[PDB]
């Protein structure tokens, strides 16, 4: 992408903020989605030792 | 071990092979006894194998020093400054021939754990993944639950 | 028409087999972000007889409150902010191998 | 006291290793150490590189002016035949001149859209003291260099490297020397991003000037992406638009940093020096 | 036994060139076979580490422990030696670079137990080592600030690589 | 014409040159026999270097307790600066704040505190306005405060420092205390001193006044960092000696018609004589009251 090395690293590992609406939703299905996002398991760069979790906001 | 030893990444010396191939081995120093059972193989190697090897590898300078020694050795020096000393004690000519050719083909980098069996300076052609790589854009870049014309 | 995947993100994918049928060809040019889907760059931001003073905004905070501020700011637990002993500090490799 | 010799001898060698590590001796030149024959080392230098060097010219390349002065002082104080040693000053000038023009022609052909200032900065990096000294050390140049001080000073080592290139130019001609420049200097920019070699300040200013020359409209900065804007770890993507057409996009922890990165991305595209550009062609001319 | 500490004062350095910054003087002194435990002595040696010669003497003067008087005499001897034999200008311009205790050569004595068992009691001795350096005491490293913590954490995030991939 | 930043550079360069000139007067090392005549360590003799060694160096020979507490020195019975080179062989005594009669030490602290206020106010105002330092009045320490006479710009005649403005002055002063700057002293002939303060008419008048009192036409100059001032008497070694420092108030002195001279007032206590928060407040009040030089 022809980015500079430091900006490229910053973008790849950047934290994203996700919004989830909980109205009339079962907690487990909300929990299952939040679990994946909080661990970074939704990213192709995922590694347990990489702190690649994302922010999850549930209303 | 891995935890108890050092490691490095797969590498080359001066991008060897990209433009041309350069043999990293530059010097071999042999210490051989005129008398000494342990030097019998080294003496035979010098008689019938060293000359042919020298012609095959003109880039390598070979020093053969005949002197009293209990343990004959070959010191291999590489372009990157690496120095690798090996023992040819009681080795046959075939075994010494194998070791010497092995030194000729090595790069001189430390023979330690290599983390990855591949190295690239250009891992991506289409752009490294980031969190927005597969996210669609929205009209006026509005955020979730954001109001236009505030 | 029919698309295997949506084409509004990443790239537009066109799949085509060759006449012999032994090769699959994929045409995937990049999708440029539309100008409309962008925001304008946010513009940043008297008897003053005396010069403006560069007052030091460096306030001493105790370890507990300081760690609490750091943990809240970076959304982490407090543990990582505490120091570790000499044994672990010296064990760390300060000349680690670097790959590109 | 246990009778025996082998264990005591082995432990003596063990103690000597510690005596070395505890007090690492002062590094010395390879020529001073055992198993050194200068004439043989010079001959291997050429064959190793697959070059038909003229031995008389190649030997002169390694002779530095400082070495000639130091030798004379040693001879005079230790009074003892005229020395006619020719320094490498003349050869290093021819090599430096050819390398600068040879690298310029190489880069201009590969990157026609690169400005002259960009081409010069790349040639300065490739022929810079850092790059040249690294290449010279790994090609056994320092081992053959005749200098008063060891380790060879960076400036002296760089001068000797180009002197060797001068000797190759006279020996094998310009065409052969160019392939030597390509194989050992052009390769040194493998993996390096343009602005790592060519250092610039205010990329946005340079971008505006280059767009004007092309008659394109001034770029407009907009926020393509944003995340965690009110946090210590935010992400911003800034896109540059000319007539509402994206030309570049760059990430950054701040909007200002992202905007500056976007300008750098645009400059890389304009100069045809993108990360995914066609790689340098090393195939033997055919 | 080992007596390397005594020999350190015998090191002679080459004359310094005018450009070189003035090298601070170093004085090594110790007292062997003190009748005291190294464990108890360690606290006294620890206390004066990094102090100025005057500050260390002041603290030891009003310390109740038996080792304090012994260390104070060693410090006074080292201060006098510095100016007299090591060309130190100002006697006060010295600080405690190194201060440690070491196990001496101990004596084993036949001792007794309340039930008639035979015991060996050791009469403990120790060594005290001090190194004085010319100059003011090096300022104590300040506390790690919040700004320093944030810079370290962001640096760690920026050093992250994509693990176990091309 | 020279701007503020340029004027300071010229003053420092001339101050530095004269400092070097005085050192060159004695090319070789020369030894003076300084004899300690203090109550403690009686009979000590210091074989110091002429024109290089100072009373502080003599204190360094004795102990650190002398360096920390020696505010002033009595060289041949005359108040001497701690960092002022010793010209000749003499007798030396060290003065502290807690001496039975610290009259000379109290004057030196008051003078040095006043000079510290001159530096703060001179640099505090905006470039557009022009600040002129008339003098530092000699006020007994029993007056409640130290003061500096400053003629502010005509445009600021109506302007009067507010409570917030006064706090700003103290923050600058405290910043000077934090810098822990030595008080350098140079005794130069009137000719040399006049050249450094040519721009300011008030200083030239003061320099000629003090020079006339001395038969050798020598004027004492003192520098805090880059700030050079004329002083009548010795000063404390460092600015870090101050612990509590406040600029209490500014008062306009009649007659205003010829020129508006504003008396900047302050009060300070050293680290050795720290006062309690409650007691410090009482001292602060009376400092705000205007001080009349008598």
């Amino acid at each position: 992408s022809s980015f500079s090395r430091a900006p490229q690293q910053w973008a790849t590992f950047a934290r994203i903020w996700y919004l989830l609406d909980g109205k009339m939703q079962p907690p487990g299905k909300l929990a299952a989605m939040a679990s994946i996002r909080l661990q970074g398991l939704h990213k192709p760069v995922y590694h347990a030792l990489s702190d690649c979790g994302d922010h999850v906001v549930i209303m | 071990t891995a935890r108890g030893t050092p490691s490095r990444f797969l590498a080359s010396v001066l991008h060897n092979g990209l433009g041309r191939y350069v043999q990293q081995l530059q010097r071999l120093s042999f210490s051989v006894s005129r008398d000494g059972a342990s030097s019998r193989g080294a003496r035979e190697f010098v008689e019938r194998e060293v000359i042919d090897f020298a012609r095959r590898n003109p880039g390598v300078v070979i020093y053969v020093n005949s002197r009293p020694c209990c343990v004959p050795r070959v010191v291999a020096e590489y372009l990157n400054g690496a120095v690798r000393e090996e023992s040819i004690h009681c080795k046959s000519v075939e075994e010494i021939s194998t070791l010497v050719q092995k030194l000729a083909d090595q790069s001189g980098l430390d023979v330690i754990r290599i983390r990855k069996p591949f190295h690239t300076d250009n891992p991506s052609i289409q752009g490294q993944w980031h969190p927005f790589t597969n996210k669609p854009t929205t009209f006026r870049g509005l955020r979730p639950r954001e109001v236009q014309d505030p | 028409t029919y698309s295997p995947l949506p084409d509004d993100y990443n790239c537009n994918v066109e799949l085509a087999l060759t006449s012999d049928g032994r090769t699959i060809v994929c045409y995937h040019p990049s999708v440029d972000i539309p100008y409309e889907h962008t925001k304008p760059i946010p513009r940043p931001d008297h008897d003053q007889v005396l010069k403006t003073r560069l007052e030091e905004k460096v306030e001493h905070l105790e370890e507990g409150p300081m760690i609490e501020q750091l943990s809240k700011m970076f959304f982490t637990t407090k543990h990582r902010w505490y120091p570790h002993g000499r044994y672990h500090r010296c064990r760390k490799n300060l000349n680690p191998p670097k790959d590109r | 006291v246990k009778k025996g010799f082998r264990a005591a001898f082995r432990f003596q060698k063990e103690l000597e290793r510690q005596r070395l590590l505890r007090c690492p001796p002062p590094p010395v030149r390879r020529s001073e150490k055992p198993n050194w024959d200068y004439h043989a080392e010079i001959q291997a230098f050429g064959h190793r590189l697959q070059e038909n060097f003229s031995l008389d010219l190649l030997k002169t390349a390694f002779v530095n002016s400082c070495y000639i002065k130091s030798e004379e002082a040693k001879r005079q104080q230790l009074g003892i035949v005229l020395l006619n040693l020719k320094s490498n000053q003349e050869l290093s000038e021819q090599g430096t001149s050819f390398s600068q023009t040879c690298l310029t022609q190489f880069l201009e052909d590969e990157y026609p859209d690169m400005p002259t200032e960009g081409i010069k900065n790349l040639v300065d990096f490739l022929t810079g003291e850092e790059v040249v000294c690294h290449v010279a050390r790994n090609l056994a140049v320092e081992q053959l260099t005749l200098s008063e001080e060891f380790p060879v000073p960076p400036a002296v080592l760089q001068q000797t490297f180009f002197a060797v290139i001068g000797a190759l130019l006279q020996s094998s001609g310009p065409e052969r020397t160019a392939l030597f420049i390509r194989d050992f200097l052009i390769t040194q920019m493998t993996g390096k991003e343009l602005f790592e070699m060519w250092k610039i300040i205010n990329p946005m200013g340079l971008l505006v000037e280059e767009l004007k020359k092309r008659n394109v409209s001034a770029p407009e900065s907009r926020l393509t992406r944003q995340s965690g804007g009110t946090t210590a770890l935010p992400l911003y993507f800034v896109g540059l638009y000319c007539d509402k057409k994206l030309i570049a996009e760059g990430p950054g922890e701040t909007v200002l940093v992202a905007e500056e990165e976007a300008a750098r991305v645009a400059l890389r595209k304009l100069y045809g020096f993108t990360e995914n550009r066609r790689p340098w062609n090393y195939s033997k001319p055919k | 036994i080992s007596r390397k500490w005594e020999k350190k004062n015998k090191i002679v350095y080459p004359p310094q060139l005018p450009g070189e910054p003035r090298r601070p003087a170093e004085i090594y002194h110790c007292r062997r076979q003190i009748k005291y435990s190294k464990d108890k002595m360690w606290y006294l040696a620890k206390l004066i580490r990094g102090m100025s010669i005057d500050q260390a003497l002041a603290q030891l003067e009003f310390n109740d422990k038996k080792g304090a008087k012994i260390i104070k005499e060693v410090l006074l001897e080292a201060q006098d030696m510095a100016v007299r034999d090591h060309n130190v200008e100002f006697r006060s311009n010295l600080y405690i670079a190194e201060s440690t205790s070491g196990r001496g050569q101990c004596l084993k004595r036949i001792r007794y137990h309340g039930r008639g068992r035979f015991g060996i009691m050791e009469k403990v001795y120790c060594h005290y080592f001090v190194k004085l350096v010319e100059g003011p005491p090096p300022p104590p490293e300040p506390p790690k600030t919040a700004v320093a913590h944030a810079k370290e954490y962001i640096q760690q995030l920026r050093s992250r690589t994509i693990v176990h991939t091309l | 014409q020279l701007s503020p930043t340029e004027l300071t550079e010229m003053r420092n360069d001339l101050f530095n040159k004269e400092k070097a000139r005085q050192l060159s007067l004695t090319p070789r090392t020369e030894k003076i026999e300084v004899k300690h005549v203090g109550k403690t360590d009686p009979g000590t003799v210091f074989v110091m270097n002429k024109n290089i060694s100072t009373p502080y160096s003599c204190a360094m020979h004795l102990s650190e307790w002398y360096c920390r507490k020696s505010i002033l020195a009595l060289v041949d019975g005359q108040p001497w600066d701690m960092y002022k080179p010793l010209t000749k062989s003499c007798e030396i005594k060290f003065l502290t704040f807690k001496d039975c009669d610290p009259g000379e030490v109290n004057k030196a602290y008051w003078r040095s505190c006043a000079m510290m206020m001159g530096c703060v106010i001179e640099r505090a105002f905006k470039d557009e306005y022009m600040v002129n330092l008339v003098r530092a009045p000699e006020v007994p320490v029993i007056s409640g405060a130290f003061c500096y006479d400053v003629v502010l710009d005509s445009k600021l005649d109506e302007w009067m420092p507010t409570k917030e403005n006064l706090r700003s002055f103290t923050k600058d002063a405290h910043a000077l205390i934090y810098k822990d700057l030595p008080f350098e002293t140079l005794e130069v002939e009137a000719k040399v001193a006049l050249e450094i303060f040519q721009h300011s008419k008030y200083k030239v008048d003061f320099i000629e006044e003090k020079a006339s009192q001395n038969p050798e036409r020598i004027v004492k100059l003192h520098r805090i960092g880059d700030f050079i001032d004329v002083s009548e008497g010795p000063l404390i070694p460092r600015t870090s000696i101050c612990f509590q420092y406040e600029v209490s108030a500014v008062h306009n002195l009649q007659p205003t018609q010829p020129s508006l001279i504003r008396r900047f007032q302050g009060v300070s206590l050293p680290v050795h004589l720290r006062a309690h928060f409650t007691i410090w407040d009482k001292l602060l009040e009376r400092s705000r009251k205007m001080v009349t030089e008598d």
